[PDB]
Parts: C-alpha cells; structure tokens; sequence
C-alpha cells in the first residue's frame, strides 16, 4: 500500500491538492524513514518535504496526517545536527509543543518523542526548545496522581525527553528550567519501571556534573538516598547512572560528599569496587578517590567500612585505568589523612601493588604513586619510621624501580625520585 | 550514548 515509495511518488502525493493523497504520501515516507537499514533522511530533505510535513502538524481535522507527518519528522531530527537542524528550520519546535497537548495519545507522545531528538541535539536547541515553551505542558502530561495510570512507553518517552532537557553543558541548562523540571525528576526516581529509573538517574547525574551550585540544587531535594537504594539495584543500566550521579555529588563541598556518606553509600562499594563491569570499577574507585580527599573523619569513614582493602585489591589487580583512579585515591588520601591512617594504609598492603605501579609508562600515574611515597615517608618522620618503610619498599622491588626513574625524561619525576633516593635511602 | 531514537 504504502510501502517502498520511491522520494518522487511521495513528493507527487504529497503536491496534489488531495489531502487523503497527501496523507497516504506522508505514511509511505514515514515508512521509508523508519525501516532498520539506512532511512533516506538526506532524499527526503533534498525533495523539499520537511515545510510540508511541519504544515500538516497543524491539520487538527485529520489526525492522521498529523502522526504520520510528527513521526517523518521525528526521524529527521533522529540524524545529525543538520538534519535536525532542517526540521528546526521548517519550524517544527513551536508545531510540536502544539501538539503535546493533543486528544490524542499516540500524537501527544510522538510530539514528546521529536522535541527530544531535537533538545538532545545540544546545548542550544535544548534551550531554544525550553524558550519556546516546551517544559510547562511536557510537566502537564505527567501531572496524575499515580505515574503507574500511564502507559509504560509514553512515561519512557517523556522521561527520556526531559533527561535531554537536563543534559548537556556549555552553557548547562538554563537554573530555572532545572528548578521548575526537578521535582518532576525526583517523582519519577521514585518510580518503580527499570527504564524510567536509569533514565532519571541520567538526568540527575548530568544535573550534578558542574559546579557546587548545581550540585545543590540536586542535593537540597532530598534524592541522594533514593540514589544510594539504586546505587544498590540488580539491573546494571540503574547502576551505572545512580553512581554517576553518586561520584558527581562528591566532586562538590565536603558537605555535599558527607550527604552520600550518610545516606549509606559506603556500604555499596565492597560490591561496586569487585563489579565485574570495568566501567562500574572504574567510576567507583574514581568516586572513592574523591572521598578519600575529603575530611580526616570521612577517610575514616572510609576506614570504618573496609574499604581500604579493597583499594588495596583494585591497585593490585584491575583494568589499568581502575589502577589509575586507584593511585589517586590513595594520593588523596596520604594527603589529607592523620599519622594513624596513614600507617593503617601501609598495614594493609599498599606500598608493594604501589611500586609494581611504578613500571606503568603513564607519567602521571608516576607522579601520582611518588606523591603518595613522599606523604606516607612524611608520616614515618612524624613516627621515626623512616628506616622500616625504607626497608619495605627495598624487599618489593620498589627502590630500583625509583632509582630508575632518576633516569626519567619527565622533570618532576626524576626531581621527586632523586629527592626519595638521597632523603630516604642514603 | 546518543541523545538521539530514531522510531523504528
């Protein structure tokens, strides 16, 4: 029927002055544009049909055309930036926030589905979508009683499109969009469908990567808890956002961090530091290391939970970049930590996985591990130690693995390592 | 990932 059209069929149907002839054209491009293998899109735009499509957007007499010509569309702006931008060009933004508030469910949704291809696009049609008005009725439609009482795809889909409200930075989305769209996020963090969960979590975790200010917004709400309870979830898709947000949070203040401490996070990261997803390993010791360069009572929170073991366990064992985000944590904590926690850190194993890093060819991964020599050798002076930690780092290797890297082309390491040689092993 | 769904 309408099925394999060729672009110039299509372009016929749509010029006759037959709207059931139109619609029938406009279903059999929406056809071509939503087959799996390489849609036209480029055809389609070069046929000129995009003005005529966003036209019968505004055919409030014929409802099909209206879904026909909302999903073409839909997958124009599903492309790249200058297909997207041609839909935004034939005015589409303005046609489809008309549509969200249609009878029909299925037109309301696919208007939902295309200002998100169109706000995801970037920073500025993100905003250029919220200037027009977008977030009010996107908020509407989610205004019920119970989220349940809606269809699962619909909620997905607006959820998705208000993640795309939030994403994005340079600029970030404008502070009073997330203030007027946030509370609509924490109730659908509380919602029980898996993918309305992850795509919240996205949401919140863009929300929170900027600066502190940003940070608070999210953290006033009251959602790190809820965040921590899906930080502990099954579904790995749930776990990824709720962690990335978790790890945001803690780059703010040290009260910001204490918030995640207190809501019970720690508890989690025996599990997510062993995670046998690399980039789950990889984004909780990342999210450790911004821990442990907090307050001495919250490395000792740090302490209190067992997790120094299995900083130990990451450094020695995982995927190199892990290692890395390892080596910082442990810097960060030889920094900021007391004597006692320092020693504790050498009792539980650290120095020799920490020399075996010192082989790596990554420079700052070098200069990483010397910094956290030097400030647990400053802790040995404070103890008079000095002797013994040397003695340690003799017995692993690690002395001509420093004495080595006296050789190193980089300035700072080979400074710091010939400091460690003639301070500490003359 | 993409911010971007095409429907299908």
């Amino acid at each position: 029927g309408t099925v394999n059209w060729s672009v110039e069929d299509i372009v016929k149907g749509i010029n006759s002055n037959n709207l059931e002839s139109q619609l029938q054209a406009t279903q059999a491009a929406r056809k071509l544009l939503s087959r799996e293998k390489q849609p036209p899109i480029d055809n389609i735009i070069r046929a000129g049909l995009i003005p005529k499509f966003v036209s019968f957007l505004g055919k409030t007499d014929c409802s099909p055309i209206q879904f026909e010509s909302a999903w073409a569309l839909t997958n124009i702006a599903s492309g790249t930036s200058e297909q997207t931008k041609a839909v935004v060009d034939g005015g589409a933004i303005p046609a489809f926030i008309s549509l969200l508030a249609s009878p029909h469910a299925h037109i309301s949704e696919q208007a939902v589905w295309a200002l998100g291809n169109i706000a995801g696009d970037g920073s500025a049609f993100r905003d250029l979508v919220i200037k027009h008005g977008a977030i009010d009725p996107l908020l509407a439609l989610l205004a019920v009683p119970d989220l349940s009482t809606l269809a699962c795809g619909y909620l997905r889909n607006l959820t998705w499109t208000l993640s795309n409200l939030c994403r994005n930075k340079n600029p970030a989305p404008p502070l009073d969009a997330v203030e007027q769209i946030l509370p609509t996020l924490v109730r659908l963090l509380h919602h029980n469908d898996p993918e309305v969960l992850a795509d919240s979590c996205w949401a919140i975790s863009y929300l929170t990567d900027g600066p502190n200010e940003r940070i608070e917004m999210v953290v006033k709400k009251g959602v790190v808890p809820q965040l921590v309870k899906l930080l502990g979830a099954t579904e790995l898709p749930i776990v990824t956002p709720a962690l990335r947000a978790i790890g945001n949070i803690v780059t703010g203040t040290d009260e910001q961090t204490q918030k995640v401490i207190d809501a019970g996070a720690l508890a989690v990261f025996p599990s997510l530091l062993t995670n046998p997803k690399t980039n789950i390993q990889k984004e909780a010791t990342w999210t450790m290391s911004n821990i442990t360069a907090g307050r001495q009572d919250q490395i000792q929170q740090v302490v209190n939970h067992g997790l120094v073991p299995f900083l130990v366990g990451v450094l020695s064992k995982a995927d190199f970049k892990t290692q890395k985000e390892a080596a910082w944590a442990i810097t960060n904590y030889t920094s900021g930590g007391t004597v006692e926690q320092i020693v504790y850190l050498v009792h539980c194993g650290i120095i020799e996985p920490l020399m075996n890093l010192l082989s790596a060819k990554d420079t700052k991964i070098i200069q990483v591990i010397l910094d956290a020599i030097s400030n647990i050798f400053q802790a040995a002076e404070k103890l008079g130690e000095t002797e013994k930690l040397s003695i340690m780092i003799e017995e692993c290797g690690g002395l001509d693995k420093i004495e080595a890297l006296q050789r190193h082309e980089n300035e700072s390491v080979y400074k710091a390592s010939l400091n460690l040689i003639e301070k500490y092993f003359s | 990932f993409p911010a971007k769904k095409r429907k299908v």
